[PDB]
RNA sequence: GCUGCGGGAUGAACCGAACGCCGGGUUAAGGCGCCCGAUGCCGACGCUCAUCAGACCCCAGAAAAGGUGUUGGUUGAUAUAGACAGCAGGACGGUGGCCAUGGAAGUCGGAAUCCGCUAAGGAGUGUGUAACAACUCACCUGCCGAAUCAACUAGCCCUGA
RNA sequence: UAGCGACGUCGCUUUUUGAUCCUUCGAUGUCGGCUCUUCCUAUCAUUGUGAAGCAGAAUUCGCCAAGCGUUGGAUUGUUC
RNA sequence: GAAGCUACCAUCUGUGGGAUUAUGACUGAACGCCUCUAAGUCAGAAUCCCGCCCAGGCGGAACGAUACGGCAGCGCCGCGGAGCCUCGGUUGGCCUCGGAUAGCCGGUCCGGGGUCCGGUGCGGAGUGCCCUUCGUCCUGGGAAACGGGGCGCGGCCGGAAAGGCGGCCGCCCCCUCGCCCGUCACGCACCGCACGUUCGUGGGGAACCUGGCGCUAAACCAUUCGUAGACGACCUGCUUC
């Protein structure tokens, strides 16, 4: 059904390489917290092409033409339209599958995120490489809004703490219950047959 | 916007605000609200929303609306207006708009003289005007056959199009414009209660000490006899007579 | 040429303490504490000896730049030792031309003001970095007196004074005017 | 950090090629990449294999340099790999993958219908500790 | 031209390959991150940071020249008869040499170019005062301690742009 | 070698002119001026800087830099 | 010469934050020294971006009124029955930031340090959970003192970024088979065959008979208006005081 991504620490291009070959296949895919996908490469380099990107406007009229889009979120969406079919109702039936998000939505708090091995920057990058965020770029040029979303980011991780302080808890009392006894006749067999 | 709480009494001027046609409707408007507003299971409905809006909000707008019954205009429409409220935290904020819904905000309670306040509002209706009149562009000579205040020449040949800055046939005025910086001289009350049986004491300051109203000899030019509180504003100011101004 | 382990070669004395929780290095000792991250160069950073504290900077493989960089750690451990053992002084004299320069502190000696400056009207001022403390020196005319624990907060904000106080749109061959840093040494002295 | 080196004498695992599953001996380092490796008693032979195809181990053995076969294998056998490689819970983590690779479908549904009736038994436990925490904590 | 088809995104001439309508298999030219079929090989060896990277015959952009930015290569020179660096000390006598003249007293110039003390001083590598003077270098020595320096060459990248 | 730079030599651009005839001859209205929009930098000035044979003033040579300005007239149909 | 339009021909106003280029620097190796750089930091401007200012998206909010009359019509809950159209799945996994020259878990002491485990991760997605359960009847051994479902009831909000299921107390009609192993007999055994099994009391539209609780309006034209108008459009008035 539903594959909802990590977005921290992932590269721009690999991750979306994966999103847009799933997305055609009808997985829909879902990139929660776009402003931590990171971008090789400097980071005055990443904002000198995005400067040049906003340069680059149609001069008979600028609303007919080029949007350019200073949200982090919309920024992936605009990198996943110039791999998909965008043109065709294949391409469109893909973009109508794939949503993005800044930030993490309450659905998305609620269920867990996955997290691409193929993409992550210490898989695909030397550690001695410069890098950027795109969160920051963001912020540095147009998207308005780190601020509250960083606020409502700590607020949420907040919750995750206290969510997973009573997750451990559990857990340490049913690995209680696990050292307890009148167990180990089904765990013989589930031993002999990979516990 | 989380939740909008309106008050309980609304004015007739509001209930116009709110309708289009005065004449055919019923004046059926904000019955149930009223009857929340009246039973008491329904305040505590009423107060819990308060107590959320401590707790989810950060900016507070004030709903606000004029008194036409003082005026010598002829629209009896009021104007609703959110204002935000810079004040402290959100409690207090919140305490202080529960204290003083359904109460009146005169100009000297926020407002004060010699200070510096913008003012917004629309420019004066010029209607569908032509170039030279819109962008102020020069006018061609006399010899120039099929018309003389044009723009000549709007693109060149390689671009096949027409630029978006070029001068061409816009409506003049009815535009929202804002002005910056302008002083408040004098905010100054009138025509209070019969004690004194009317006083004028208006533009009468330290050095003219005679008895004098806000309006001119013959009333103001298309707008009337203003008899209210009033801001006296420096320079030139957005909009026509009769004109909503914030 | 992908070289096997270079490594640099720290004795620490038995007046501090050093403790570290992965590459961030937190130094104690009587003139405060001072903590510093090394996140960014990933490179081991080991100690041994008991009571005798001997710490050693190991970098593998890597390259030429990165061979060049294991020893920039071990010059900033030292200056961090130096800076927790005796502190950082720096003696900055006015070289002033015929206009004087009024150097006066305000803020705790954390907010020097500069006034007459080149003859110019315009009141300087420079607000330094959070843990260097400045004084105006006694029995010597016109020396500014930084002290402190960071070297790099110490030096930054002899910099900009340094550099608030410059001849502009005029020669400076000739005009030698301005607050240069005279000495840099430590606090306490002969040792 | 750092617990294990490339060493003169050290046991490694294989995890990818043909020789997957078995343990080596690095002999010496060649360049940078690949290394010298032999297998006495792990049916392996004397060859060269890249670092990132083998698995580095904590065991460690007491070669000579470029030993011969002879010495690599008397000083295996004197520091009993096998038993002692047995005797972890590495192996058991192999091996109880390999049995579950190695599962059929009627030893699939005995290990269900023990899995619903230990996770039944654990989760009425979990069920009354907690039970049990609630009484304590009530006074 | 008179000629489709697969690649070169798009193309008259480029590379394959020439055409009756179809099924199966295979391949050339090309390619295998997504559009867009196919490397989603636990691919191998190295090079490269570029604030204007680079990305495949014709084909759609660039030179002479330069780089103590890294990577190899060649030819030499040194060094326990303790080098390169770093810090410190000395840097004279004949002689203010000889041609010159406003001065040349190692320092604008023309020629030449040796000796003693030597541990070492070059009839002198530069700075300066117009000269005479002060400073530094060649050279020698004090501490440290074992590797170091110079000139070319071509691969990537940069400046030239 | 601050600024210059011969004898030689390597380049860039199409704001001049030249060369060719590829499209246009069942027509793309062929100079200049007026009005008006947009772009480039090989920068005249302004903002921030480096170097002078930069004492100050005034200049000259470079860098980031095209955001904003870059006139009124007598002459000529003039481009100039 | 009124009103109105108009003049740099009268008058008023035109507003600041960030990252940085050039450049100057700090610490600091490479290269014992030096060095603005190789990692890392500082200042830094008519350039850049945003604020302010304009029009607001096949973009989304909060609230009001939500059709009497004499029949009528329309909402919310729970309904039993039939029919047309459209397209997709055949279990859902209810969540710690972070790191890769480091990191997980458990735990005396004053969020932190010491100590104890595990680590090509087994407190593991080469994973976990109800699950490979077709059902029923009879009788026995383990586990089970919570029962286990809800048209459920009263309370709490957790959850504000786009919220609706989950947890606690007390009752309600029952279950002591809500489960694992053994005995017995049956249910369609449709006689070799496909699209079968699923969140489906799937999405919305037009109607059919019934219970309970409620609702009794608002736009557009016409007329007027001038603060606006080419026409449309926009701001406006209308009561029997
Ligand atoms: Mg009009
Ligand atoms: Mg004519
Ligand atoms: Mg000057
Ligand atoms: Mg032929
Ligand atoms: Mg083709
Ligand atoms: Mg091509
Ligand atoms: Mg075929
Ligand atoms: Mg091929
Ligand atoms: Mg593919
Ligand atoms: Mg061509
Ligand atoms: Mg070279
Ligand atoms: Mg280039
Ligand atoms: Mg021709
Ligand atoms: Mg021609
Ligand atoms: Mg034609
Ligand atoms: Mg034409
Ligand atoms: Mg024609
Ligand atoms: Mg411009
Ligand atoms: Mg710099």
């Amino acid at each position: 059904q539903v594959l909802v991504l990590d977005g921290r620490g992932h590269l721009l291009g690999r991750l979306a390489a994966i999103v847009a070959k799933q997305v055609l296949l009808g997985r829909k895919v879902v990139v929660v917290r776009c402003e931590g996908i990171n971008i090789s490469g400097n980071f005055y380099r990443n904002k000198l092409k995005y400067l040049a990107f906003l340069r680059k406007r149609m001069n008979t009229n600028p609303s007919r033409g080029p949007y350019h889009f200073r949200a982090p979120s919309r920024i992936f969406w605009r990198t996943v339209r110039g791999m998909l079919p965008h043109k065709t109702k294949r391409g469109q039936a893909a973009l109508d599958r794939l949503k993005v998000f800044d930030g993490i939505p309450p659905p998305y708090d609620k269920k867990k995120r996955m997290v691409v091995p193929a993409a992550l920057k210490v898989v695909r990058l030397k550690p001695t490489r410069k890098f950027a965020y795109l969160g920051r770029l963001a912020h540095e040029v147009g998207w308005k809004y780190q601020a509250v979303t960083a606020t409502l980011e700590e607020k949420r991780k907040e919750k995750a703490k206290i969510h997973y302080r009573k997750k451990k808890q559990l857990m340490r009392l049913r690995k209680q219950a696990e050292k307890n006894v009148e167990k180990k006749i089904d765990k013989y067999t589930e031993v002999l047959k990979t516990h | 916007t989380f939740k909008t709480v309106f008050a309980e009494h609304i004015s007739d001027e509001c209930k116009r605000r709110f309708y289009k046609n005065w004449h055919k409707s019923k004046k059926k408007a904000f019955t149930k609200y009223c009857k929340k507003w009246q039973d008491e299971d329904g305040k505590k409905q009423l107060e819990k929303d308060f107590s959320s809006m401590k707790k989810y909000c950060q900016v507070i707008r004030v709903i606000a609306h004029t008194q036409m019954r003082l005026l010598p205009l002829r629209q009896k429409k009021a104007h609703l207006m959110e204002i935000q409220v810079n004040g402290g935290t959100v409690a207090e904020k919140l305490d202080w708009a529960r204290e003083r819904l359904e109460q009146q905000v005169p100009v000297n309670q926020v407002f004060g003289q010699d200070e510096m306040i913008d003012v917004i509002g629309v420019t004066k209706g010029k209607g569908y005007k032509g170039v030279t009149s819109r962008w102020h562009t020069k006018k061609l000579p006399r010899k120039t056959h099929r018309g003389l205040r044009k723009v000549a020449c709007i693109g060149a040949w390689h671009p096949a199009r027409v630029a978006f800055s070029v001068a061409r046939a816009g409506q003049k005025g009815y535009h929202h414009r804002t002005e910056i910086n302008k002083k408040i001289y004098k905010i100054g009350q009138g025509y209070l209660i019969k004690d004194g049986k009317l006083i004028k004491n208006n533009a009468s300051t330290d050095y003219d000490l005679s008895d004098k109203s806000i309006n001119p000899l013959g009333g103001f030019v298309h707008y009337g006899e203003v008899t209210n509180d009033f801001v006296m504003l420096k320079g030139c100011v957005v909009g026509t007579k009769k004109r909503v101004l914030t | 040429m992908k070289t096997i382990l270079s490594n640099q070669t720290v004795d620490i004395p038995e007046n501090v303490d050093i403790t570290l929780k992965g590459r961030t290095v937190i130094v104690k000792g009587p003139r405060g504490t001072l903590r510093r991250d090394f996140n960014h160069i990933n490179v081991e950073l080991s100690l041994l000896g008991k009571k005798k504290k001997r710490l050693r900077v190991d970098k593998w493989w890597g390259n030429r730049k990165e061979l060049a960089t294991v020893r920039t750690i071990c010059s900033h451990v030292q200056n961090m030792i130096k800076g927790v053992t005796l502190g950082f002084r720096y003696k900055m004299r006015s070289v002033y031309a015929h206009f004087p320069i009024n150097v006066v502190i305000q803020e705790n000696g954390s907010l020097v003001e500069i006034r007459n400056f080149l003859g110019e009207k315009y009141i300087r001022r420079v607000r330094m970095r959070p843990g260097v403390a400045c004084s105006v020196s006694q029995a010597q005319k016109d020396e500014l007196i930084l002290e402190g624990n960071d070297i790099e907060l110490v030096s930054n904000s002899a910099a900009l004074i340094q550099q608030a106080t410059t001849v502009k749109n005029k020669d400076i061959r000739k005009f030698l005017d301005g607050i240069y840093v005279s000495e840099k040494g430590t606090v306490q002295q002969a040792d | 950090v750092f617990r294990r080196f490339v060493e003169v004498g050290r046991v490694a695992y294989v995890s990818f090629g043909p020789h997957a599953g078995k343990l080596v001996a690095i002999v010496d380092v060649i360049d940078q990449n690949r290394a010298l490796v032999d297998g006495p008693c792990t049916q392996v032979r004397r060859q060269a294999m890249p670092f990132k195809c083998m698995q580095l181990t904590d065991f460690i053995l007491k070669f000579p340099h470029s030993a011969h076969q002879k010495y690599v294998r008397q000083a295996w056998q004197k520091a009993d790999i096998n038993t002692k490689w047995a005797a972890t819970r590495w192996a058991k983590k192999i091996e109880a993958r390999e049995r579950k690779a190695k599962m059929t479908d009627f030893d699939r549904f005995k290990v269900m219908k023990a899995k619903k009736m230990r996770n039944r038994i654990i989760k009425n436990e979990v069920k009354k500790l907690q039970k049990a925490a609630l009484l304590k904590a009530s006074p």
